[PDB]
């Protein structure tokens, strides 16, 4: 079995600049005039799309900012210049022999200007309280870079139990990220304290972004 | 009918 | 013209037979050089070639699970069938079918949108969707964020839209997360503040696995 190792695993490049992705094969995937290497771009929520066949053949309908090179064991895909819609994962694939295998993939972060999060807090729905659940959601929207810290406080004190976080894949238009922090607990447990606050600390933040819901109004 | 190197290499490596 | 679409169970019982169908148009699997193959992708993991069939009915299987694989074509109906015996948890993945356009190189030029297959003892559970509104004690605004909280469902996928797909821009549907044996998914939409509630904001939450589609109109809290 031919093992494809991709290098690097992750790559952050600014618009107009050059992303380079290696694929090294444990055996030569080239013989008798053919180099049997292929490159795909997988965007979040879509199947892979063919960019390059046989190492350097630009698949029709794909712009020449995708170039493929390499021969034998060492292959190279260049995105140059990089654009907003390249916020994807990139795979090499060999058809030299069975079994056919792909590399582990290379995720390209598009670098953009710093952006601070927009923080929005929501109290439990009337519908949810009826079933006996209580979920306080916190949306932190269209920030950059990826790294964000959410500190929850149920009336002064931080709660470590019952907090679930979720990041979006890098938006392929504005290059920002987003994140939901959900604080879930029993409706009785929810009806002990009245002050719920959602603290957000980002690289751009000189002080936190605090967002509160007065249950008293 | 014009056997390709790809399907040959495949055949040779098949189980 | 060239479209491939996967259809499959969605959820499977461990040890039961996973059966997948790949319907296609825009090309014929009796055209010289043409072939169709199956690749599968687990959650956040890489890609794995399972099997393929060529125009002349030559079949190939991944040795690693060759024990369990069976592929065939109905050239007449333009369909390809894959069966994977003794289905197990690790066979939980998105299953793609893709076309191999020529005799000359095995690359995959057109892919279907995928078919999410989960295999688990857990029970097919529909979602409770909750509307997310600011609450009486609001803020100055300029722009206003609404949302829907899709909770206590299994298996994936859930598909969230707003105004039946009419309201696409300024949306963030967050990836699902699994507390106990139930997926929790949130989605946000951001509107000019002036437009709500004057113009209606409705979130649409389909869960095909449980044969469920839920519309939830976001309305101010009042009280």
């Amino acid at each position: 079995d031919i093992v494809l190792t991709q290098s690097p695993a992750s790559l952050a490049v600014s618009l107009g600049q050059r992303a380079t992705i290696s694929c090294r094969a444990s055996k030569s995937v080239s013989t008798s005039g053919y180099s049997f290497m292929h490159w795909y771009q997988q965007k979040p929520g879509q199947p892979p799309k063919l960019l390059i066949y046989l190492a350097s053949n630009l698949e029709s309908g794909v712009p020449a900012r995708f170039s493929g090179s390499g021969s034998g064991t060492d292959f190279t895909l260049n995105i140059h210049p990089v654009e907003e819609e390249d916020a994807a994962t990139f795979y090499c694939q060999h058809s030299r022999e069975l079994p056919y295998t792909f590399g582990g993939g290379t995720k390209l972060e598009i670098k953009r200007a710093d952006a601070a999060p927009t923080v929005s807090i929501f109290p439990p729905s009337s519908e949810q309280l009826t079933s006996g659940g209580a979920s306080v959601v916190c949306f932190l929207n269209n920030f950059y870079p990826k790294d964000i810290n959410v500190k929850w406080k149920i009336d002064g004190s931080e709660r470590q139990n019952g907090v679930l976080n979720s990041w979006t894949d890098q938006d392929s238009k504005d290059s920002t990220y987003s994140m939901s922090s959900t604080l879930t607990l029993t409706k009785d447990e929810y009806e002990r304290h009245n002050s719920y606050t959602c603290e957000a600390t980002h690289k751009t933040s000189t002080s936190p972004i605090v967002k509160s819901f007065n249950r008293n109004e | 009918a014009s056997l390709s190197l790809q399907r040959l290499l495949e055949a040779l490596s098949a189980e | 013209q060239v479209t491939l679409k996967e259809s499959g169970p969605g959820i499977l019982q461990p040890s039961q037979t996973l059966s997948l169908t790949c319907s296609f148009s825009g090309f014929s699997l009796s055209t010289s050089g043409m072939g169709v193959g199956w690749i599968r992708q687990p959650s956040g993991k890489g890609l794995e070639w399972l099997a393929h069939i060529w125009w002349d009915d030559v079949k190939r299987y991944n040795p690693a699970l060759k024990s369990r694989l069976t592929i065939s074509k109905d050239t007449s109906s333009s369909q390809v069938f894959l069966k994977i015996a003794s289905g197990d948890t690790i066979d939980t993945a998105t299953y793609y079918c893709a076309r191999i356009p020529t005799d000359d190189y095995y690359a995959l030029d057109h892919w279907g949108q995928g078919a999410s297959v989960t295999v688990s003892s857990a029970k097919t559970t529909p979602p409770s969707v909750y509307p997310l509104a600011p609450g009486s004690a609001a803020q100055t605004n300029s722009m206003v964020t609404l949302g829907c909280l899709v909770k206590g469902y299994f298996p994936e996928p859930v598909t969230v839209t707003w105004n039946s797909g009419s309201l696409s821009s300024g949306v963030h549907t967050f990836p699902a997360v699994l507390q106990s044996d139930l997926y929790t998914l949130s989605s946000s939409v951001t509107v000019p503040s002036s437009t709500w509630p004057s113009e209606t904001v409705t979130c649409n939450v389909a869960h095909p696995a449980s044969s469920t589609k839920v519309d939830k109109k976001i309305v101010p809290r009042d009280c």
